[PDB]
């Protein structure tokens, strides 16, 4: 039985991982055959499938973090995730769908703090071998606008 | 959780189900008895893609969202998993909505077959209420 | 001693002042965006039915673009002829006619004033004078051209046809990618912390492609080239992991060409990177900010498996692109690196002082081309 | 006893309703004879009674959403509520008095995200048919400033 | 020039007037610090000796204060030393004002009464012998009061408040403010538009019916009054919902006037809509932003039942008003619609080229009036 | 209609326009920050090893400062000589050479262009023309001076030496504090809602400082008689404000340890604030040592960068004294807190008064050293130095209007 | 064991105390021999000890609030704390080490709302007389930049 307490604890550990630059641990929050996407309300309302990030495997998440470390040029910055309470939309004895509101601050190494993104995580959760895991996370951003670029996943 | 008969009577009375839309407490206890056998985890897969969930066997096409029922209307606006807990709150709040839908307790087939116009107040005797 | 003083007839030197002078930016609105250019508005497939409209910009100027019952597309300035309010407030919709919310003036889909609330007064009194004539008031209409589904608009009666403006070589290079019906698969906007020109130069910058982007070098000099139209304004640049499927593709172009970037002055990009297709629209917003609007494309005839390849390869592009992420930041690196250097000049000497086509990509010929077209529009020659 | 978890769950469903533009459902969070008001710390400290929104019935709330749908002209935008944990001042199995911190982001259809309001909800809760219901919600805004207009209630 | 007027008449307004920054600085010199009366606050907000508020006249910060003579004084909130704000609070009560930077003291008139270390410290430093306090001070304002309204001017030449308003505006103010009023709430709207677009909107009798849609979605005669200068107007009107009590009201005016909106150049509004009374103060902030400060009002003599009626009817007005909500946004729709059209002209021809009073409200006479008064103050008038 | 018109030769009157005129701000970048001044960059101990660099600003202009293998420190404009990109994107690091990310042009630690990607073209096509010569392209280099570990840079080769620029008295006052190795114990930035000049005037404002100090002795927290003074160099640009006890004269807080301190200077000086035109501050307040760097950001905003200091030889108990006394300084300082806000009070108070003048008459019209602190001599000094660099002394027509006469001598 | 719910309840009472300007009660959240510091990620990453605020006793916190009331000049403003869910790194029945994400809005009396600080509290909790108390709170700010000044502690 997945409940709001397990998902809140999970969401806090996910936020801590992404905000601390322990990005190597981010893929472990997902199943092998997961989906992750960053999109916006317009795309989601029209049923448009593309994401500024789009992954249908945990390996694609690991590649995205490799590229972030070793390949991509971006000005140093950090995220601060402030999350709402998860609300479970659907569930049975073993699976659950949930929505979690988020806000992400971007803090540049030079000190500027901006509201960088906000929206909801539309999630499909499962429990394998005692581990709560995302089968799916769609970060539906409220805004169609990304300021400058997006290096770190939401 | 397997409830005791009287344990469940007290719990249903505390969530205001004595005489809720004409139905005395015994009707609700009798209903849970023949729907779920007082089992909060009871589940019954139907051949139409829907499942009945919990102590009062609430259906995943009309009432709760289980995420695998085509045409889900979710009129209680809850996930079906909320109807599989130890705490009967979500099942009571959903039941109050169902019993108000216009067909009273006839929504519950087992209640209709085994409880309706019996001595339903036998299901709450020997209890502290 | 002006910070926009050009130092010669050729474009091997660009005054850094051109990226911060506000008077010069207003001249760009008069002489480029409302001058003899074609502004990219949207795809015809985004307004398929009668009444379908989108709102957008030509430079700073808000635009309505709309399909009529004749299946033609019209465009006009999103400015009420009464007191100047935006007419259409929605990014998109479907309508019989446009109504300004302020005093209920009505416009048809051509942008003609069809109705003025209380034109003839109320009871005895008020309304317009006898001399007031609706037909003499209206927003500026745009000339519309459609080329392979691309909807362009101009303020200018004198701008050549879209075919002549693009020239044959750009026409054929657009046709090559937009040869069959396309489908929008996603929209995203990037807000760039730079003057628009720094991004348009970046798109034309064949020199940077392999050097800024370690994805372009690490997992890919190859056969390729740079094409510049006669005006200099338009270019083509062309070229031929635990989950390798990021870069797994399928053949779908007749030539061997795995990369084609195409620019149309002053802010249109069509990209083909393997199976990743997209359109970009570049808009000026303020002296040091611009907007890049991405329209991701599939072909209507894609299978599930082809469409999935484009959704995976889209990781290369856009705001989080393994390639294009850097393109969102490099303009700002320039905007900031020149903060004390308004009086100095960019050095653009790679491949000579040429603004023509070249069989290599270790050249800045397409960047010089941009400044040739810019100076002609802006009256800054020699 | 009504506790901080039940109030937070209530607050999250209220926020989800207002942030999804399911505005028709907003009045069902209140009793028939409810009070709802949007005010600011200056008015609240001086004891000034007026609100940008002022309602002493659920019917007034319903009419405000009718007017928003049929009558009011405003540029398309959405809210993103980020709520704090409630503090309960008093209450029992049926009633509670509680204060909940809030922040509201506004996101225009054109992409701009701003902090539009912040403050606390001063609430009186009752229980109808076993469900929490607002007898009273006073949205005390930290700022005396509303950017442009206020179309959606807080 | 994007601020070139196209004629003597005001049927055409150059859109450049809403974006030219040089012209905005001229507005601060020739309007806000020129021959106008700037609305500061209500007498009931500063009832007792020492009570003060801070506010603005255009860009210029102001202190307004009640002294022991029961008179009201106003001065520029600028220390005469090195220019710091003197009063840092929105409101309070004080004997005297003190700049925090180097402790210069000012009386309630704005006179410099004390300079820290004026005579030096242990007989070293301080001011030279030639320094005289009485020769240094913020600019003082002329104050005028009218039925509880407090106005300030920088100009020695501004007419009396009665002559500036003229008779008809004087009578229409007195009709509402005939007895003591009480603030029942304050709210500010930050408007994404040049100030003038909001002030035009207040005067826009044409839009009031068409923009709003509230009474028409869910007969009586009206008119527009314009003072002799053009700067001031009155727009008036005289004889579905699950909770009709929103619009349930009571008689409290001698006439049958159910709506009266009144403007005083360059930024004062007095509104009466049924039993909903308020004042607005419009301030310029930047070329494309302004501030609208609402003061919602009851009468000090209201019963609980009358006051409740005003608290319900307040839903019509303010930032979320069933009527006024749109007023906060239409300015910005203009500001943005004209982004490419700085060289073009607004068309204001409804009700002719008149700047005088009219029966009916399908006219822009009070909008043309605003531009007549504006061009006079700004030195932009052309001859017929 | 000029809002930057000086009233006369004297600095007792400052045109408020000087704090809002944007044309004049650009002139400050050409004539001050890239003129004959020394810009504070960092401490040598912050780039101790070969390859260690920091990025910073001289005015609006981004700078790289770097240690080389010769143990010398170099500085250059952080601007690629190709198309103008920032070269170094990190606040600090260690590198062999600097490479621009845009087209891979390489620079050594002096700022010389050492490499141009595809300079010679590919397969005999493109690259640079024959005429292109790397040694003719490069960011502007700075002249570097290190004085008691303080690294300064100038864009001008004609700037006086750091010793002549400071003068003897300021040199000794820096040495007094930076007499032995220092250690950075923290960094904090304040974004000030004011023109840079209002903050630099505030550093030099012995009037405000002595008023505020006299308030803090209301609390009776020391109780020992003090004398103060102000030192101004010959140019006006640099000051020291101090307070001292006379060693060997005779005769509230729940944790008094905030103000418990220890003798560590061979003098009675309890407070010394020292300014170096146009944006350097060195402070000693009891045992609280710090450096400040002031940078212009926009016409009405500036940045103050604090570097807090201990001495490398501090014991645990001496370092703890400095960590407690740091509560007096910085963004939340018992003493400095209001320093962040008074500039903005002026910026706003003058909103309608661009055509009016500040009055700076305390201590007369002199720009020299003084006994006591009830003076604005160090503020007038700043304006003397400012007008010299800016070419705003009485020139030509107005000098002629005053002097076109013949008095009886 | 001290748990995430007790720490979240404590953090809400701490935030309410600071956001209501009941600053006299702020020192009571700490042990007599506590440590409190306001610092930033750069200082924390390099191991630099100095704080904008630095206290090694409850008495030092009380003096800082005295000085705020009776000595400091600053323009009137308030805070709005929005907190995330805490993570416990280690602890037993009486001690715990924990991290809590935070955002602080500053609202000026004149109406401007800004993100003033964000980061995490690095906390050491003890239990005195059955009640949670901070032995240590380090407010590690994401930004090196403080707008204007910092009067109220984080
Ligand atoms: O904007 C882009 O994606 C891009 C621009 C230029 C080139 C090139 O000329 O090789 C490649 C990619
Ligand atoms: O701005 C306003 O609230 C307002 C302005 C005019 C009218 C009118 O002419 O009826 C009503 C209200
Ligand atoms: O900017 C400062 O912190 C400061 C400036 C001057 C003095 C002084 O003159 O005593 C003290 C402190
Ligand atoms: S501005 Fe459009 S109808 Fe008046
Ligand atoms: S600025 Fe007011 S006393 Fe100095
Ligand atoms: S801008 Fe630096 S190499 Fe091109
Ligand atoms: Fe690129
Ligand atoms: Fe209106």
């Amino acid at each position: 039985m997945i409940n709001e307490i397990q998902i809140a604890a999970f969401n806090a550990a996910y936020a801590k991982t992404v905000d601390s630059d322990a990005m190597e641990q981010w893929p472990t929050f997902f199943t092998k055959d997961c989906h992750y996407r960053v999109t916006n309300v317009d795309n989601h309302a029209e049923g448009l499938a593309a994401g500024i990030v789009w992954a249908d495997s945990q390996d694609m998440l690991t590649d995205r973090i490799s590229a972030l470390r070793e390949a991509n040029i971006y000005e140093r910055h950090r995220y601060r995730h402030i999350l709402g309470l998860p609300s479970i939309q659907s569930g049975d004895a073993t699976q659950a769908s949930a929505s979690t509101p988020f806000m992400v601050l971007r803090i540049m190494h030079t000190g500027e703090t901006e509201v960088f993104a906000s929206g909801e995580y539309l999630d499909k959760f499962t429990t394998i071998d005692g581990k709560l895991r995302l089968q799916e996370r769609i970060a539906v951003c409220d805004s169609t606008v990304t300021d400058t670029l997006m290096a770190l996943p939401l | 959780k397997v409830f005791g008969r009287c344990e469940l009577a007290a719990a249903m009375k505390r969530h205001g189900l004595d005489n809720y839309r004409g139905y005395s407490l015994g009707n609700w206890v009798c209903a849970a008895k023949f729907e779920s056998n007082f089992n909060t985890q009871a589940t019954n897969r139907n051949t139409d893609g829907s499942t009945d969930y919990g102590i009062l066997q609430i259906n995943s096409r009309w009432w709760c969202n289980d995420g695998r029922t085509p045409g889900s209307r979710n009129l209680c606006n809850i996930p079906c998993s909320a109807l599989l807990s130890s705490d009967i709150t979500a099942s009571v709040n959903c039941a109050k909505k169902i019993v108000s839908d216009g067909n009273g307790m006839n929504a519950w087939v087992a209640w209709r077959n085994r409880c309706k116009g019996t001595d339903v107040q036998a299901w709450i005797r020997g209890c502290r209420l | 001693e002006s910070i926009i003083q050009w130092h010669g007839a050729t474009n091997t030197r660009v005054p850094f002042g051109i990226y911060t002078d506000t008077a010069n930016a207003d001249q760009e609105q008069q002489r480029i965006y409302r001058g003899e250019v074609w502004n990219y508005l949207c795809l015809e497939s985004e307004i398929p039915g009668a009444g379908d409209f989108r709102t957008t910009f030509a430079g700073e100027t808000p635009i309505v673009v709309v399909r009529d019952a004749d299946q033609e597309i019209y465009a006009f300035e999103n400015r009420c002829a009464h007191r100047g309010a935006l007419i259409a407030l929605e990014k998109s919709g479907r309508t019989d006619s446009f109504q300004c919310v302020y005093h209920a003036w009505s416009y048809n889909r051509q942008g003609d004033l069809t109705g003025v609330a209380f034109e003839k007064g109320v009871k005895g009194q008020g309304g317009m004078p006898a001399s007031f004539c609706k037909e003499e008031h209206g927003p500026r209409k745009l000339r519309v051209a459609v080329f392979c589904g691309l909807v362009f608009g101009s303020f200018s009666e004198d701008v050549p046809s879209i075919e002549d403006y693009l020239g044959p070589e750009i026409c054929e290079r657009i046709e090559r990618v937009l040869h069959k019906p396309v489908e929008v698969i996603g929209r995203f906007t990037q807000k760039l912390p730079n003057n628009w020109k720094l991004y348009f130069e970046n798109v034309k910058d064949s020199y940077h492609a392999s050097l800024l982007h370690m994805f372009f070098t690490t997992f890919e000099s190859q056969k390729g080239g740079v094409i510049v139209d006669e005006s200099g304004g338009h270019h083509v640049s062309y070229s031929m992991l635990k989950d390798p499927s990021l870069l797994e593709g399928f053949e779908e172009f007749e030539d061997g060409v795995t990369l084609q970037i195409l620019s149309v002055f002053p802010g249109f990009v069509l990209q083909q990177i393997q199976n990743s297709i997209a359109v970009r629209q570049l808009l000026p917003k303020s002296i040091s900010s611009s907007e890049l609007n991405w329209t991701y494309l599939g072909y209507a005839d894609d299978s599930a498996e082809q469409r999935k390849v484009r959704l995976k390869q889209a990781n290369l592009i856009g705001p989080a692109g393994f390639i294009s992420m850097e393109d969102g930041a490099v303009g700002g690196f320039v905007q900031r690196g020149i903060a004390g250097a308004a009086n100095l000049d960019a050095v653009i000497e790679m491949g000579g002082d040429h603004e023509g086509s070249s069989e290599g990509r270790a050249t800045e010929t397409s960047v010089r081309g941009f400044w040739k077209a810019y100076r002609k529009h802006m009256g800054q020659e020699m």
